[PDB]
RNA sequence: GGCAUCGUUACUUUGAAGAAAUUAGAGUGCUCAAAGCAAGCCAUCGCUCUGGAUACAUUAGCAUGGGAUAACAUCAUAGGAU
RNA sequence: UAGGAUAGGGGCCUACCAUGGUGGUGACGGGUGACGGAGAAUUAGGGUUCGAUUCCGGAGAGGGAGCCUGAGAAACGGCUAC
């Protein structure tokens, strides 16, 4: 459901229903959906139009959901248009270990260590396979991500979505490329 | 360069950016740590399990599959040998040094590879005393050095 | 062995400088070299550069526009008060008009001009001017 | 027993034959009672000082000897004696003419209580008493073994 | 070719990184690959290390493979080579 | 006014305690100066509460803030946290 | 550990017990035409050399030792001995 307290926003209630409802349709979608639905739901218009939702599975879903990702969201592509739904990962970010405070915070899940793990997650279908930091003028360093070529799909008009949405997540400008040779 | 010699080779491996395993890979986590497992029963070590299980059995890197290291896996199953795969070696060449070296009396270039090896076997078990890998009262003792291997 | 990549990446950096290269890689990269990097430009001593992920240690390519003379670390990282620069100012720097000391005090690395703004001292990295 | 010697050991001003009850009286130490006191500067005394059956008349928790002065911690250097252990105490004195330290140590003898159990090698924290012998100024305050502070 | 002034290290060529040495890439990769060797009859679904170590088999006549050299195992002349990738 | 119980240091800031004399330094026309800590003024049965400032003073010690750079052990038999 | 002695802590001394204590981070031993410090000379900075002497602390009254009186001395412009 959600984290704290008992009642969510108003905006669930569509992805609630969205839920319940595209299982009866499918054959193999229709038995797997059985796993917690969501913990949040938020949208957030992008440049121009195409507004975008974002969706967080807890944590221990998102390995069965990257077996439906592919399927899951293009089947949701009969639903409330003018989407690009997005599922992430929510995590903990725990800050607190101090000058003393000899707690260790263990080094894989850190603070902002989430960040560039809830990157790979907007882009699941497409690996990153570079990504490079560049230092502006002006202080404004940008993050450049060269995704594997094998797009195949619509992965090519999410590039500023995935911009908005790390911009609205995480506080990056983040600029999406594909490689040249291939 | 080497720490004893006056080489500088750097031949070596260079693992893939890509961490994630390569899609054709269709075993599954429980293949492998069984897999695993049994070639440490067949008297297996690390390093020539991790070859065997990229040559024949098509896994270009554990810690890609099952997401950890095999010497984390043997620990976590109880497999994993007493000594550390590399002294365990050291102390294997320096045994078989010895005994070339109890019949050649006059091969006074033995004596000094005997020399390198047994500094490299102290320095890696004080290393090993140093991170708890190894029991504080482990002592290398040439004579029964070999009863060990 | 690399004792100090922040020298390594200097003198590559000032190296690549004198022979009138305009593009500099430096390997491996790290925090307080991306630091040093980040006050050099903003003073304008430097152009554009950008950080190459390589899994491993990254790698750094940087953008030379001409303007620096000299860049370089001091060994081993002596320890400076507020009232020390001066003195420091008189040994490492062509003049008191221009030239830079870099310090990493506890509230960052910044120049020797900012430091005495913030009324901080702490150990010397390097210079450039 | 604790009496291993050729005299009788006993807390001073603890009347060790009253008939009358305890397990209740303040001050332990009274109507006989084992006598401990807190030596304060924040340092918590140890049960084994409280629920003790050991003598000591230069513990710094059940004896006659109060801690005031300097506080020092160091690392045990030798332990092979009675009661009694040596401190190292490792630092830094700057050479000002080339502007850079040399190591330094200096060996401190100090008292520790037999409630104190103490390694080679342990980190000691130790407390300036009045002069207990020759050589011994301070007392032994806290033990912590080496290889610990563990848990995340 | 008168020095890196005029290529740009960022984008660097993209076949002249096809020679150097894998460590001294722009970002280091392996030289090796993965193949689905194919023998003469059945069983053609083996996957075989490129630069091989151990002299691999075959279920029906084991079919000997590859022998390990100091590089690239040397296939035999009588079984036929096809890669997978990533 | 609360109320806890805490990784330890180096480094850096701010504070305190810090003998005078000497040194630096403010005032002051000993006729100048080296000096001295005196003096100055309405032309008084006196006044300026006259002044007799202020720094620095390694290192070690005490206390406040900072945590970038460094050193120690702490790091997966859960003997962990709630 | 227990006493003795002291104005008082303490191998300061006695009886018994244990085998410890310091050292290439220089103990131990030797040289000093070595009292220590505040300070002095020269000083771009760093530094080098000096510091018996009037301010602070210590020690001595030809060389050692013992002591009375006294609140305070192992006093010497006090005694006793060599
Ligand atoms: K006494
Ligand atoms: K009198
Ligand atoms: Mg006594
Ligand atoms: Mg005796
Ligand atoms: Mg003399
Ligand atoms: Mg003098
Ligand atoms: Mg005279
Ligand atoms: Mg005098
Ligand atoms: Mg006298
Ligand atoms: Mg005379
Ligand atoms: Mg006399
Ligand atoms: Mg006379
Ligand atoms: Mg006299």
């Amino acid at each position: 459901q959600k984290d704290k307290g008992v009642e969510p926003s108003e905006f669930e209630d569509t992805v609630a229903q969205a839920f319940f409802d595209l299982e009866n349709g499918n054959q193999e979608l229709k038995s797997d959906l059985k796993d917690l639905y969501i913990n949040t739901a938020i949208q957030m218009d992008v440049v121009g139009n195409r507004k975008a939702v974002v969706i967080h599975v807890p944590y221990r879903l998102r390995k069965p959901f990257r077996k439906i990702h592919v399927r899951l969201v293009r089947e949701l592509e009969k639903k409330f248009s003018g989407k690009d739904v997005v599922f992430v990962a929510t995590r903990r970010i725990v800050r607190p270990p101090k000058k003393g405070s000899a707690v260790q915070r263990p080094r894989t899940r850190t603070l902002t260590a989430v960040h560039d793990g809830i990157l790979e997650d907007v882009v699941y279908p497409a690996e990153i396979v570079g990504k490079r930091v560049r230092y502006r003028l002006d202080g404004a360093k940008v993050i450049k991500i060269y995704l594997d070529p094998k797009e195949r799909n619509n992965t090519e008009y999410k590039l500023e979505t995935f911009s908005a949405v790390y911009r609205r997540l995480c506080g990056k400008d983040v600029v999406f490329e594909y490689p040249v040779t291939e | 360069g080497r720490m004893h010699s006056r080489g500088k080779g750097i031949s070596s491996s260079a693992l893939p950016y890509k961490r994630t395993p390569p899609s054709w890979v269709k075993t599954a986590v429980a293949d492998v740590d069984e897999l695993i497992t049994k070639a440490a029963k067949k008297g297996q070590m690390p390093s020539q399990i991790g070859v065997l299980l990229r040559d024949q059995h098509g896994i270009p890197l554990v810690k890609s599959v099952t997401g950890s290291k095999i010497l984390r896996i043997l620990k976590a199953h109880g497999l994993a040998p007493e000594i550390p795969e590399d002294l365990y070696f050291l102390i294997k060449k320096a045994v078989a040094i010895r005994k070339h070296l109890e019949r050649n009396r006059k091969d006074k270039d033995s004596k000094f590879r005997l020399i390198l090896v047994e500094s490299r076997i102290h320095r890696l078990a004080r290393y090993y005393k140093r991170t708890k890998k190894l029991p504080p009262t482990w002592k290398y003792e040439s004579t029964t050095a070999s009863t060990l291997v | 062995v690399r004792v100090s990549v922040l020298n390594d990446a200097l003198k590559s950096m000032y190296n690549a400088e004198k022979r009138g290269k305009r593009q500099v890689m430096i390997r491996p990269s790290s925090k307080v070299i991306i630091k040093f990097l980040i006050v050099m430009q903003k003073h304008g001593y430097i152009g554009e550069f950008e950080y190459v992920d390589d899994h491993r240690s990254g790698k750094i390519v940087v953008e030379l526009n001409g303007r620096l003379n000299k860049c370089g670390v001091i060994s081993p990282r002596f320890d400076v008060g507020v009232k020390e620069i001066e003195g420091w100012t008189a040994r490492l720097l062509p003049s008191r008009q221009f030239g830079y000391i870099v310090l990493t005090t506890s509230a960052g690395i910044m120049d020797h001009e900012e430091a005495r703004r913030k009324n901080v001292g702490g150990k010397v990295l390097g210079f450039f001017y | 027993a604790e009496q291993t010697e050729k005299a009788f050991l006993k807390q001073p001003k603890v009347f060790l034959c009253s008939k009358k009850t305890t397990k209740g009286n303040n001050k332990p130490g009274k109507e006989g009672n084992r006598f401990w006191k807190s030596v304060g500067l924040g340092f918590k005394t140890p049960k084994e000082a409280i629920e003790g059956t050991y003598i000591d008349k230069k513990c710094p928790f059940t004896g006659t000897v109060s801690i005031r002065g300097r506080i020092i911690a160091g690392t045990c250097h030798s332990a092979k004696m009675n009661r009694t252990i040596i401190v190292r105490r490792n630092y830094l004195h700057y050479v000002k003419k080339y502007q850079r330290y040399e190591k330094r140590h200096s060996n401190i003898p100090a008292h520790i209580s037999p409630c104190f159990r103490v390694r080679e090698g342990d980190h000691v924290i130790i407390g300036q008493c009045r002069p207990l012998s020759k050589t011994v100024r301070f007392n032994v305050l806290k033990v912590v073994p080496a290889g610990s502070k563990s848990g995340a | 070719m008168v020095l890196q002034n005029d290529i740009d290290l960022l984008n660097p060529p993209a076949e002249l990184e096809k020679l150097k040495h894998k460590k001294k890439r722009l970002v280091q990769s392996p030289n090796s690959f993965f193949m689905d060797v194919k023998c003469q009859g059945c069983f053609n679904i083996t996957t075989v290390f490129s630069h091989s170590q151990t002299v691999v088999v075959c279920p029906g006549c084991q079919t000997v493979l590859c022998q390990p050299t100091g590089g690239k195992a040397r296939l035999t002349e009588g079984c036929s080579f096809r890669r997978k990738g990533d």
